[PDB]
């Protein structure tokens, strides 16, 4: 919500935890693998009828929009 | 997402379950594809849109199944495509981008004969039959010639290929009215009625004025174009 | 064999990569443009001038009885030869549209009539297809034979979209070799038939073919499912039988590791196949001259004429058959900020 990077995270629990610490903030590594239930690709689903022209597997998270085309410079780039 | 109700068990209408409460706010706004590329090459935005209108096209048909309060739930849906500006509108509805004498994405009276008449007009541009205008202009069923077929089609060149609803913006119609008003004043600030053509300097200085007037009174210096807040 | 840099005076940006240039009774028309017809042309193809290095470009129209054309991306080309019942025609079928799809709808070009200053007036038909219609595909090669002594038509080549069981969202802008089975067909009616070959096992596409005294002879050939380039010529001869069309192939040892190449009718037959790319990112630099006789091809080189450092460097390049001699190639060009003029063009000719 107030975007900060990944060092700038890592410093500021770092230091909270060193003092008063009695960890408060998370570790980053945590919510590196915390934040799969927010993304795409984790929840179980299905379809009747099941959809046309659509690869079944609910579990694919972010995926690259050329769709495999061809890397022929024969052909369109 | 916008609204969502339920039809169980029938013999009525959907009983409204949800509806968002400020959609507008972006904090709404799920993106869901991003392409490093220009909005007019048809060729390039359209070979990466592919699979998503693909898959919105087959998603009406199939009905969805969800674990949800843990139970397996049932869904349908209805999608609306009604976020664009007017230029990609009429870009991939098939229209004549943009300014040309078809104007409505709705309505299809000539520019000019929409200053005759204003206010009646029936909605008719849909989907569907964008796609049977398009045929005819294809095949040329008629014989007849460039405007004959322009005409009898009422302006539809391109093939459209991403369905859209019947609706303007909200925004960018303020945003025209707006210029328009803004122009209006630039004029009057000066004559019109009694100035049959005025000159360029004379623009200018009419605007210059009215930006010194938003100045001294209301606090308003002038920016490059008004956006959304200048407009309010 | 000499280049000239041009300058497109203006309208640098309705050319794309993939285009089409018929020279028909004089003038030179350009197919196929960026983006759907503009309506300063609703026509879809431009009329081409060279003067003084200046490119012009100028608006064409159609009949009223005409029908009105998607501007294909790379279709087949057919320069069906000036004979009754209409000539000349052109034939076309079925490339790309800038809605990226595909058209198998074949379409036949001709003039109509000039000027009244000296405009060109066209007309385009369409034809349904009776068949064993070839489905959807791009990159192939349509060519014309005349065999004892009647006007057919022989498509083959080119590769498709993902069969339609298999469109899969992931891979739906993928393109698999369509299928090597070549199409016969009559302009009149537009009965199209298939036909196997136990020889060609393989699709292809971009391969630049010729036909001569109905035979034809398919030089390139790259292919996706193997990553190669076989240079091996592929020779086939037609007899025109009522209702036995029947077929004969050929391997030749040698042709050429050529990719979507430009050829130039020079003579009759004097043929120059000009560029393209002879391997995967190595384009062809040098020029090739083919004489086309009953005894067959016969090869030799000509001096490629020297590239600017610009194009020879160039990552990738294209053109088309200005005809007679002369040809037009583009490059893509850097900038920055863009120009976006993008596009250089070098007008080549032979002697
Ligand atoms: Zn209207």
């Amino acid at each position: 919500n107030t975007f900060l990077s990944c060092s700038q995270y890592h410093k500021m629990y770092r230091t909270v935890k060193a003092t008063s610490g009695r960890q408060i903030f998370q570790p980053l590594h945590t919510l590196r693998n915390a934040e799969k239930e927010l993304l795409p690709g984790f929840h179980q689903f299905e379809w009747q009828p099941a959809l046309k022209n659509v690869s079944t597997s609910w579990d694919v998270g972010i995926i690259d929009g050329l769709s495999g085309w061809t890397v022929s410079v024969d052909d369109v780039p | 997402i916008m609204s969502i109700s339920i039809r169980l068990e029938g013999e009525d209408d959907g009983i409204t379950i949800f509806q968002e409460q400020k959609p507008n706010s972006e904090l709404s706004c799920r993106p869901l594809c991003l392409m490093f590329v220009d909005e007019s090459d048809h060729e390039t935005l359209t070979a990466i849109l592919g699979p998503v209108v693909a898959e919105r096209k087959a998603m009406m048909e199939s009905r969805l199944i969800i674990s949800v309060g843990g139970l397996l739930r049932s869904f349908r849906f209805f999608f609306r495509g009604t976020g664009y500006d007017e230029k990609m509108v009429r870009e991939m509805e098939g229209l004549e981008a943009s300014g040309s004498t078809y104007i409505c994405t709705l309505c299809d009276s000539t520019r000019a004969e929409a200053s005759q008449n204003m206010v009646l007009h029936s909605i008719t541009r849909s989907h569907d039959e964008n796609l049977e205008r398009y045929e005819i202009w294809r095949k040329n069923p008629f014989s007849e010639s460039a405007d004959e077929l322009r005409d009898r089609v009422k302006g539809v060149s391109a093939k459209p290929f991403m369905e859209t609803q019947p609706t303007l913006d909200a925004l960018h119609c303020d945003i025209g009215n707006a210029t328009e008003f803004y122009k209006i004043f630039q004029d009057e600030i000066g004559e019109v009625y009694q100035k049959p053509n005025p000159s360029r300097e004379e623009r200018r200085r009419w605007r210059s004025t009215l930006d010194k007037q938003l100045r001294k009174k209301m606090k308003l210096k002038p920016v490059m174009r008004m956006n959304g807040n200048y407009a309010r | 064999m000499s280049l000239q840099p041009l300058t497109a005076v203006n309208c640098g940006s309705l050319v794309q990569p993939g285009f089409s240039l018929l020279d028909l009774e004089g003038d030179v028309y350009l197919f196929g443009q960026k983006g759907w017809p503009k309506r300063s042309c609703p026509t879809g193809i431009f009329g081409v001038r060279i003067k003084k290095g200046e490119l012009k470009l100028r608006a064409i129209s159609f009949s009223n009885n005409s029908s009105y054309l998607p501007p294909l991306r790379c279709p087949a080309i057919a320069h069906f030869e000036a004979q009754d019942g209409k000539p000349e025609c052109y034939l076309i079928h079925g490339g790309r549209t800038p809605n990226n799809e595909l058209s198998s709808s074949l379409y036949m070009l001709s003039v109509d009539s000039r000027g009244c200053n000296r405009k060109v007036t066209l007309r385009c038909e369409e034809k349904e297809l009776v068949g064993d219609v070839p489905s959807a595909r791009y990159g192939h090669t349509l060519s014309v034979i005349n065999s004892r002594g009647k006007t057919a038509c022989v498509l083959f080549g080119g590769r498709s979209y993902m069969p339609p069981t298999e469109r899969t969202t992931q891979n739906w802008n993928s393109v698999v070799d369509c299928p090597p089975q070549v199409y016969l067909i009559d302009l009149e009616f537009g009965c199209c038939t298939a036909h196997t070959l136990p020889e060609l096992t393989d699709g292809q596409s971009f391969h630049v073919a010729l036909a001569r005294q109905d035979c034809v002879y398919f030089l390139g050939g790259h292919i996706l499912s193997s990553d190669c380039r076989p240079s091996r010529l592929i020779r086939l001869h037609v007899e025109l039988l009522l209702g036995s069309p029947v077929l004969t192939c050929t391997i030749l040892h040698e042709g050429l590791t050529i990719t979507s190449a430009i050829a130039s009718p020079i003579g009759y037959h004097e043929y120059i196949i000009f560029g393209g790319y002879q391997s995967e990112t190595q384009k062809r630099m040098e020029c090739t001259y083919v004489g086309l006789d009953d005894v067959g091809v016969h090869m030799e080189s000509r001096e490629p004429p020297q590239w600017t450092s610009e194009i020879s460097h160039s990552r990738t390049w294209f053109g088309g058959s200005l005809g007679k001699g002369t040809a037009l190639v583009a490059i893509p060009s850097e900038g920055n900020p863009t120009p976006p003029e993008a596009y250089h063009f070098y007008q080549v000719s032979f002697q």
